[PDB]
């Protein structure tokens, strides 16, 4: 309720969509990765930004 | 070729004003149109200077309606009788083929400047 | 003897002008193409046989032959003074095609031509009308404009269902290459429908009167009246031309920073969702003549067939 809460103010008439909440204000995130090509491209190393 | 109305039309009479019920006698050479359904006219020509209402009697008589009409436009004529002028105007929400089918008319049917 | 070598010179111009025959002398070219007609007798959108005209195809420094030709054609002498009158009156817009008013005998009389310059092979009914009558067993002017445009090579129709939606999804992206073309035509449009507005000038708009680059001939049905007091009929082009915007995504080019291809994307923030300013800019840059009303949100629409039309 911090992140929520700071996303909330910022839009000019409390209206957000909801596409964009998990996107910005969750914790944790979640890759299926079908085969290495794809891996090596995505998450190769320990951190990736997304 | 697509062409713009062949097959022409016929007829003008009536009446117009200024503020609502302005309209007294005749005013307008409010011109053509006597559709399938009913009559519906199409243009408005003024020997007047300056209208904005108009009222066309209709079948019933009862229903004649007071139409709004559009900021006008002017022209001189080639007629017999020599220095003619009148200010033209359209029924407000004329579509584009209407106007096209009309000054089309008007202006290869008779002689205009 | 004279004739077919002092027409060609004549024919040609003032510019440059290396020009060379589409197999004919002194006579005119036959071929079939598709045309919109509307004349009290015949109406449709069909594929005509035309018939009165000489072309000339233009060569180059290397005389290679180039997408560049010039094709006159042969009518009536007061179509003569007509289309010579109303282009006059129209020819400083930057979308109307170069014409060229002449006289020249074939025989002890003299009759008048018409020259129109730099026109492409194609117009823009004949793209409308290949992609809306497909039939892969005779497709020849879809595959001649694809690979006259680069947007594929000949061996590319060496492969099998090509032209399918499910196998071969790569058509789509085949397609997509047109959409440039197809956004400067209705540049193109928008600017001609402005001139004929301040030149005072009445007529219809019709999809074979456009060529492939975006440029405008043929004033032969257009009247006269006041100047200011101009009006295009443009229900059928649009009409006709709609289906054609999304399979090629004429509109891409929108999604850049300045409308340009070589630019980065624009970064709208993550909060908006409105946009309804975006779409009447829109409306009123690409489809400034459709004349009835277009509400952005389909809520304050009058009835079905309204919210049919701005859906
Ligand atoms: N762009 C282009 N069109 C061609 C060519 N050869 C034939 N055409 C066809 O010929 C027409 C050339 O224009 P016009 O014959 O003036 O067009 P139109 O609408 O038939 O003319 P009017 O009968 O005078 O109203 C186009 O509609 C094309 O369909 C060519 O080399 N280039
Ligand atoms: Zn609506």
């Amino acid at each position: 309720n911090d992140a929520l809460n700071n996303i909330i103010n910022n839009a000019r008439d409390g209206c957000v969509p909801l596409n964009i909440i998990p996107l910005t204000t969750a914790a944790k995130l979640m890759v299926v990765i079908p085969d290495y090509n794809t891996y090596k491209n995505t998450c190769d190393g320990t951190t990736f930004t997304y | 070729n697509n062409e713009l109305s062949p097959v022409a039309l016929r007829q003008m009479s009536c009446a117009a004003g200024t503020t609502q019920t302005a309209c007294t006698d005749d005013n307008a050479l409010a011109y053509y149109n006597t559709t399938k359904g009913g009559r519906f006219v199409l243009a408005l020509l003024s020997d007047l200077q300056d209208l904005k209402w108009a009222r066309f009697p209709k079948s019933d008589g009862t229903g004649t309606i007071y139409t709004e009409l559009e900021p006008p436009c002017r022209f001189v004529t080639d007629t017999p009788k020599g220095p003619k002028v009148k200010y033209l105007y359209f029924i407000k929400g004329l579509n584009n083929l209407n106007r096209g089918m009309v000054l089309g008319s008007l202006a290869a049917t008779v002689r205009l400047q | 003897s004279a004739d077919a070598q002092s027409f060609l010179n004549r024919v040609c111009g003032v510019s440059a002008a290396r020009l060379t025959p589409c197999g004919t002398g002194t006579s005119t070219d036959v071929v079939y193409r598709a045309f919109d007609i509307y004349n009290d007798k015949v109406a449709g959108f069909a594929k005509f046989l035309k018939t009165n005209c000489c072309r000339f195809q233009e060569k180059d420094e290397d005389d290679n032959l180039i997408d560049s030709y010039f094709v006159v054609k042969r009518h009536t002498f007061s179509n003569y003074q007509h289309e010579e009158t109303i282009y006059n009156l129209l020819k400083d817009c930057p979308a109307v095609a170069k014409h060229d008013f002449f006289k020249f005998r074939i025989d002890g009389d003299m009759v008048p031509h018409i020259s129109r310059q730099r026109l492409t092979k194609y117009t823009m009914a004949d793209l409308v009308y290949a992609l809306r009558h497909f039939d892969e067993g005779n497709c020849d002017t879809l595959k001649e404009i694809l690979v006259t445009y680069n947007c594929c090579d000949d061996d590319y129709f060496n492969k099998k269902d090509w032209y399918d939606f499910v196998e071969n999804p790569d058509i789509l992206r085949v397609y997509a290459n047109l959409g440039e073309r197809v956004r400067q035509a209705l540049l193109k449009t928008v600017q001609f429908c402005d001139a004929m507005r301040n030149a005072g000038i009445v007529g219809v708009l019709t999809l074979d009167n456009q060529d492939l680059n975006g440029n405008w001939y043929d004033f032969g049905d257009f009247i006269q009246t006041t100047p200011g007091s101009g009006v295009p009929v443009v229900d059928s082009y649009y009409s006709l031309l709609m289906p054609i915007l999304t399979l090629t995504r004429a509109l891409t080019a929108e999604s850049h920073v300045d409308t340009d291809l070589t630019k980065p994307y624009i970064k709208w923030d993550l909060l908006k969702y409105d946009f309804t300013e975006e779409r009447l800019k829109l409306f009123d840059r690409y489809f400034k003549y459709w004349d009835q009303t277009y509400h952005p949100n389909c809520v304050n629409c009058l009835d079905d067939r309204c919210i049919l039309h701005c859906a």
